């Protein structure tokens, strides 16, 4: 939970790192200490999230690596980790209008009902550009 | 005789009447654009009074299916699918000096039979699609398009 | 005294086992490996391969109790459980002649075939649509069996076994054409009383008849004929045979001018019209039709699929799209017809082998990639049930979408050899060389680019398409070679629509394609089609056979050793794979090497009946017309790629293996030579 | 009866004359030339793309398909025009045009990447390492490729082109002990590497480090 | 005078090797193009089918098949004359070298190679011939003793493409494919000749077509698919005497008239060459043909 809120603190983050970093000093991280250190992958890529390259570096995204003791073993099964992660054309276009402008949270939803009578002056047009779209628009 | 009922000869070579004997078989000497001698030109397997020069190519799937050697003008220019005329080659008029007369392909190849001109010493013209359209037009019974 | 390492302590179990192949006594003293099997069947001993050699090279010892009280209850101990795989194997090891401790291991096996029919009852779907006779009789007694556990789920897909044979391919177009061969050489041969009964067992069949409505009516109810005109070739044959010549002189002819007029309507079917029985199943359990894989998928339904199918597009015509599987999952399919899922099950098992040893490599496991079991089941011994081919695309119209948005002619090769040759009939080696070499230099196929690089759609799913496809050359075509099947076509040569990965389908024969195919003796791994298999990627396989370097030396030594001995039992692969893998490298250059490994001909007709069975020769000689072409696999995996031929024996290692292939897509014409199936694509 | 709809054409001159008239300023080129993307929205007199991009939601993602249709349309019209096809001078809309108009920016192609140095066009870059297999191209193709990490054919076309293509110097000895590869023989390629000014050749001083020994370089 | 051929083109246009024009003009079909020689008598010669020798009485002008001989697969590898003229001797694609009585339609004796005879020429002693086998084992096949051997492999498995032996018996010269031109020696002798070793050359760097040591046996006119129409005198120039190129030629062999002063460059390339060997420089260049010429007839 502390990984999805710790935005909405940092310290939800750091601390979180201190119940593994010192869970470390007996306990192993590989278990999920893989994908808990991976939803640690997530929200590192989205370092950019996660603060460390944005806000404050925040001495954090490094405790991250070396909380897995990643020493002496680090390579291979990385393998075993792909496993863990499971024309004409412009009326192609005429539509990728209408698959683009078919958004929910639109400005005016009159700029989704202004540029479909704008489809419906028109292809409203080819009554076949109506059952192609104007079933799922 | 039976010489009607073997391999190819209920498939391909039905047409030809082979029980009957040679006149209900009118033989066939087709010679080539590539007869690069005059001496092994058509020699297979004769004309039923009923059937065509639609005969005569279709035994070039049947000269390529009783002497192992002339070879198999593939496969689109013989015939589609083993019943008539070949919709790029004709028969052509012969005279009698071995002439290749090119001109006057409506004597003998889909619209008439190789029983209209009575001679068991004929070659034949090259297609340049002039020879296709004024003969596959006139062979839509001729050509079977199963 | 073991107490270890029990693994590599049972490549032991296994030196004694294969050593001692009654003797110790060794009727015991078997004991090293039969209790040690049982230290390593943990899973890391998932190796059916040599836990076969035990029941396979124990089924042929038989002998006492400890038969099955200490060795096979000693796996009645574990369990089934891996015997999810080699159930077709034992499908087909039906007669062992002992049943009193082998019908005991096939009540076992109605145990073990009573627990997951329930997934397989499948190789028993088969099994009784073909005889084994009085070992069929012990499969239709372990239907009891599964007539106890749930009759619900093995009379469905029993409904359809059936229903699929009673569809299968068609019955009239099939019957009329095995009438069209058959007293055909009984007319101009003659056979006489040998084709005598090839349209006779036609007629069983037409018993049934004016059978279901619009199709087995509209060819019998304008077909009540269709007989009468076989009961005069019956009577009078028995007295007339040069009066009534005239009957295979016509009843012969006159429905096939019906056939041809009957081969431009076999395409959309029904259904309401032959079967409207797989018409109404509409939901069965237990259809598991291409699933099959694990369980986690809980046996897939059929929820159907199209009465009115859509056939192949071949002479064969057993309908291929998809039949929707309950798991709203369309299963992709292509019906097999007439055929032999023990090739396609062997070309999954042997896909199975291989992938399980690609998962155990180096690197090139990061780097890791599997070539795809297809998915087929047995319908009859002569039929089957394939699996839609799943994206792709074969190289016959993979030459095609080129020469579309091209627009040059397959012809223009084979027309730049009806201009630079007559043709290839006659023209030997430096010439074919010649013609070869003019209708090239002008050839260009900078196509596999071009078709790559229309998508491309990161201008580098060129990349990921390719250095998907780069690394799947690579597998397959080392792959393609040390087994054989290199099988040229272009129905063959598939690319993906998906991925771009190695597509091996149409599968030939079992053994290579030089003392195959007699369309010359094509020696090539298999083809450089180079610039499709050049402009692909870089330097014509140069990264690419870096990548062959990888595989070749991976599957050239990674447990060759065994690994070999049970994919020799594909030495005696008991019926299909006898049968279908006799008359392997095919048999027009091969029966003919040693007429007289033994005896054959003056012992056959001095015996009042010695012939019948003669075994020895023909029957233990097709044993030895295989045992003298198999240990000939074994002595073709040691001296070529341990693998075996050319002058440069030893091993040929890493690099002399390495070029006995890089030798063989230039060396030389014999990369020339093939034709109709090699279709001279630079 | 609906579809009164040409409805797709129409060329920009004047308007290719306003684009020719802000490309010396804008150099960030993504303001000026998005509010004239929405002029090349403007295909015709009536569209759906054209009386369409008065939108009030205009996003870059809409005018990317809709900046080749007043262009597809209008182009071949080198009018003032194909005489502005380059100016100019984040750079990713072109990519579209592309497999199925061309346009020249191959040679310079080093161009169509360094806007943005990446080294994105691996592919524009193939066109010209198959071109013609250039000595210093085969070579500036085992670099772009260490990048791409696809060496696995870099030392491909550099064990090929060692073999083939004559047979190269200061590539081949730095990708085979990349890699045991030539360990000590690229130190034998010391031998005959203090007289091509040892120093600072990494070839022959990694193999006494690419491998303890540390003794050569003590 | 005679000469002759056709390759690709099948145009058996026979020339005159003293003059300039065309002796005999017969196109050629239904096969090509293996052999277009005359026959030892040099009148009934072979134009050759799939083993079809139908030996068309250079004399009369335009021919009808006079006296198949047809029936071996394939296609007459080389139609020799065991000089008897009683014995065609024919080394075809198919493998057995049978063994034409050419004056009767009969194959009176037989011999097997396993791996399609490559060459055939007869010692002129009628007790031999020195049949060939695409391994290369020159496989000593005397004309009445049905030995394989005596057997010798010159170069193992490259194939034997041609065996020039001499007039006297004195050489042999064996060139393979790859165009490596073994040089043997024979005890001119009956039955047994031992295969002795002078110099294996580099024919060519390239492949070689045929290796004839003259009729006089003082040259060794080396042809290839790399175009050249190369001469090599017998005695040490079997080091280069000459080097002659030109354009898709593929000369497929050479011939000498009756002093070794005439190389005749059969190339496909349009051009059958009557050059001056000695003099290198083409004396004699015939248009005859829509393409090719492969091999080839010069019995002056």
């Amino acid at each position: 939970e502390l990984s999805v809120v710790g935005g909405k603190e940092m310290t939800r983050y750091l601390k979180e790192l201190m119940p593994l970093i010192i869970n470390t000093f007996q306990d192993q991280s590989n278990s999920f200490k893989r994908d808990a250190a991976l939803t640690t992958l997530g929200q590192l890529a989205a370092s950019s999230g996660y603060v460390v390259g944005p806000l404050l570096d925040y001495p954090e995204l490094l405790g991250i690596l070396i909380n897995i003791l990643k020493t002496e073993n680090n390579p291979h099964i990385r393998r075993g980790t792909v496993r863990l992660i499971g024309e004409y054309y412009p009326t192609v276009v005429i539509h990728n209008l209408m698959k683009i402008l078919n958004d929910p949270s639109l400005s005016i939803h009159h700029t989704a009902a202004i540029q479909a009578i704008m489809h419906i002056f028109q292809n409203l047009g080819l009554r076949c550009v109506s059952f192609l779209d104007q079933i799922i628009p | 005789k039976k010489k009607r009922t073997n391999t190819n000869s209920v498939d391909v070579l039905e047409y030809f009447s082979f029980v009957c004997g040679d006149k209900v078989p009118n033989y066939e000497s087709m010679g080539l654009e590539i007869y690069i001698q005059a001496s092994k030109k058509y020699k297979r397997n004769s004309f039923t009074t009923k059937v065509r020069k639609s005969s005569t190519i279709f035994e070039v799937i049947g000269f390529a299916l009783f002497l192992y050697s002339t070879e198999k003008k593939p496969d689109n220019f013989e015939e589609d699918g083993l019943t008539v005329e070949d919709i790029s080659n004709p028969n052509n008029f012969s005279l009698k000096i071995v002439d290749e007369d090119g001109e006057p392909f409506e004597d003998n190849f889909g619209k008439l039979d190789r029983k209209s001109t009575i001679q068991s010493i004929s070659d034949s013209e090259v297609v340049l699609c002039k020879v296709d359209d004024a003969e596959k037009s006139q062979n839509e019974i001729e050509t079977p398009l199963p | 005294f073991d107490n270890t390492w029990y693994k590599a302590w049972h490549n032991w179990a296994l030196a004694n086992f294969e050593v001692i192949s009654s003797n110790l006594i060794h009727r015991h003293v078997i004991p090293a490996i039969k209790g040690f099997f049982h230290s390593i069947s943990l899973s890391e001993s998932s190796s059916l391969q040599d836990a076969l050699r035990l029941l396979t090279l124990w089924f042929t010892f038989g002998g006492i109790p400890e038969a099955t009280q200490a060795m096979h209850e000693g796996f009645n101990l574990i369990q089934i459980g891996t015997w999810l795989e080699v159930l077709p194997q034992l499908i087909s090891r039906i007669h062992q002649p002992n049943q009193i401790v082998s019908r005991s291991l096939l009540s076992l096996l109605s145990d073990l075939g009573k627990a997951h029919p329930q997934a397989l009852v499948y190789p028993l779907m088969v099994a009784i649509k073909s005889e084994s006779l009085s070992r069929q009789k012990a499969a239709l007694s372990i239907i009891e069996k599964m007539r106890i556990h749930s009759p619900v789920l093995v009379d469905q897909a029993e409904l359809v076994s059936h229903e699929l044979i009673r569809m299968a391919v068609l019955w009239h177009e099939q019957w009329y054409e095995g009438l069209d061969d058959a007293s055909r050489q009984f007319f101009g041969e003659h056979n006489t009383e040998k084709m005598f009964a090839a349209l006779e067992p036609l007629y069983e069949m037409l018993k049934r008849g004016p059978e279901t409505l619009r199709e087995i009516s509209f060819q019998n109810s304008f077909g009540r004929d269709l007989n009468d005109a076989y009961e005069w070739l019956m009577n009078y044959k028995k007295s007339k045979d040069v009066s009534n010549l005239n009957q295979a002189w016509d009843i012969y002819y006159n429905v096939f001018r019906k056939i041809g007029k009957q081969l431009p309507q076999l395409q959309t079917l029904e259904l309401q019209h032959v079967s409207p029985k797989l018409l109404s199943a509409h939901d069965l359990e237990l259809a598991v039709p291409g699933t099959r894989a694990s369980g986690g998928k809980p046996i897939v339904k059929i929820s159907k699929f199209e009465p009115v199918f859509s056939v192949i597009s071949s002479k064969q015509r057993p309908r291929k799209f998809c039949i929707k599987g309950s798991d709203g999952k369309d299963y992709k399919y292509v019906l097999k017809g007439h055929e032999d899922i023990r090739q396609d099950s062997l070309v999954m098992q042997l896909f199975g082998l291989v992938n399980t040893l690609l998962q155990n490599d180096a690197e090139c496991f990061r780097r890791h990639l599997d070539i795809q079991q297809y998915p087929a089941i047995p319908l009859s011994p002569k039929s089957g049930l394939l699996g839609w081919v799943p994206n792709s695309d074969t190289f016959h119209v993979l030459i095609r979408e080129h020469r579309e948005a091209k627009k040059i002619p397959l012809n223009i090769e084979h027309w730049v050899m009806l201009q630079m040759a007559p043709d290839y009939d006659n023209l030997t080696l430096l010439q074919k060389v010649e013609v070869f070499t003019y209708a090239l230099n002008n050839t260009e196929g900078q196509d596999l680019y071009k078709v790559l690089w229309l998508k491309s759609r990161s201008s580098e799913t060129w990349l990921e398409r390719r250095t998907t496809y780069t690394r799947s050359l690579a597998v397959m075509s080392m792959t393609g070679y040390i087994l054989g099947l290199g099988d040229r076509h272009p129905s063959n040569l598939m690319l993906d629509r998906i991925t771009g990965k190695v597509i091996h389908i149409d599968f030939g024969d079992c053994f290579e394609a030089a003392i195959l195919r007699e369309k010359f003796p094509e020696k090539v791994p298999f083809r450089l089609t180079r610039m499709l298999t050049y402009a692909m990627e870089v330097s014509g396989i140069e990264g690419s056979f870096r990548i062959t370097c990888e595989n070749v030396m991976k599957v050239l030594r990674d447990n060759k050793g065994s690994l070999m001995a049970i994919l020799e039992a594909f030495a005696f692969d008991p019926l299909i794979n006898w049968g279908f893998d006799l008359p392997t490298k095919k048999i027009e250059e091969e029966t003919g090497i040693q007429l007289p490994v033994m005896n054959a001909n003056e012992l056959l007709s001095n015996g009042a009946i010695t012939e019948e069975e003669v075994q020895r020769v023909e029957n233990e000689h097709k044993n030895a017309i295989r045992n003298a072409r198999a240990m000939l696999v074994l002595k073709r995996i040691t001296d070529k790629l341990t693998g075996n031929d050319i002058r440069r024996f030893n091993d040929l290692d890493v690099p002399e293996q390495v070029d006995k292939l890089i030798q063989q897509a230039t060396s030389v014409e014999n990369l020339c030579q093939h034709y109709i199936g090699w279709c001279p694509f630079w | 009866n609906y579809e009164d709809e040409m409805q797709v054409t129409k060329l920009p001159v004047n308007q290719n004359i306003l684009k020719n008239a802000w490309y010396c300023s804008q150099q960030k080129t993504k303001e000026d030339w998005q509010e004239w993307i929405r002029r090349l929205s403007i295909q015709l007199l009536k569209e759906s793309p054209s009386a369409c991009l008065r939108s009030c939601s205009s996003l870059v993602s809409v005018y990317y398909p809709l900046a080749r249709e007043l262009f597809n349309a209008s182009f071949s019209s080198c009018w003032v025009e194909l005489q502005t096809s380059y100016q100019e001078d984040l750079v990713e809309f072109m990519e579209h045009d592309d497999k199925p108009l061309p346009i020249p920016i191959h040679t310079l192609g080093k161009y169509a990447q360094k806007c943005h140095a990446f080294a994105k066009a691996l592919h524009y870059k193939e066109v010209e390492f198959l071109e013609e297999p250039k000595n210093s191209t085969i070579e500036a193709l085992i670099s772009i490729n260490n990048q791409l990490h696809q060496t696995d054919s870099a030392i491909g076309i550099l064990k090929h082109a060692q073999q083939h293509n004559e047979l190269q110097l200061k590539e081949t000895w730095y990708e085979k002990l990349q890699r045991w590869e030539d360990a000590l023989a690229a130190y034998n390629e010391k031998e005959a590497a203090g007289e091509d000014s040892v120093e600072v050749m990494m070839g022959k001083l990694r193999s006494l480090y690419a491998l303890g020994e540390w003794e050569e370089l003590s | 005078v005679i000469l002759v051929s056709a390759g690709y083109d099948h145009t058996i246009r026979f020339w005159e090797a003293l003059t300039g024009v065309c002796s005999r003009t017969i196109q050629h079909s239904d096969s090509q193009v293996n052999r277009l020689e005359i026959t030892n008598d040099k009148k009934l010669l072979a134009t050759a089918g799939h083993q079809n020798v139908r030996l068309y009485d250079i004399r009369t002008t335009n021919p009808n098949p006079v006296a198949s001989f047809e029936g071996h697969r394939g296609n007459v590898t080389s139609v020799s004359f065991q000089q008897d003229n009683r014995w065609m001797v024919t080394s075809s694609e198919d493998g057995t070298i049978k063994v034409w009585d050419v004056r009767s339609p009969s194959i009176p004796r037989n011999y097997k190679h396993n791996a399609p005879v490559n060459e055939v020429v007869i010692h002129p002693n009628q007790g031999e011939l020195i049949s060939c086998d695409r391994d290369g084992n020159i496989r000593i096949w005397d004309l009445g003793e049905n030995q394989c051997t005596h057997q010798l492999t010159p170069e193992d498995d490259t194939s034997l493409q041609s065996l020039s032996m001499a007039s006297d018996g004195s050489m042999l010269a064996a060139a393979n494919t790859k165009g490596n031109c073994y040089v043997w020696e024979m005890p001119n002798h009956t039955d047994a000749s031992h295969l002795k070793p002078v110099t294996k050359f580099r024919a060519h760097s390239t492949y070689i077509t045929r290796i004839l040591l003259s009729s006089d046996v003082k040259h060794l006119a080396t042809c290839s698919a790399d175009h050249t129409a190369r001469v090599w005198s017998i005695d040490d120039d079997f080091k280069l005497e000459t080097t002659l190129d030109g354009h898709q030629r593929w000369v497929w062999d050479c011939a000498f008239s009756a002093d070794s002063a005439y190389l005749v460059t059969a190339s496909s390339d349009h051009y059958v060459r009557l050059w001056d060997l000695s003099t290198r420089e083409i004396v004699r260049q015939y248009g005859g043909h829509h393409k090719g010429a492969v091999c080839v007839a010069l019995n002056d």
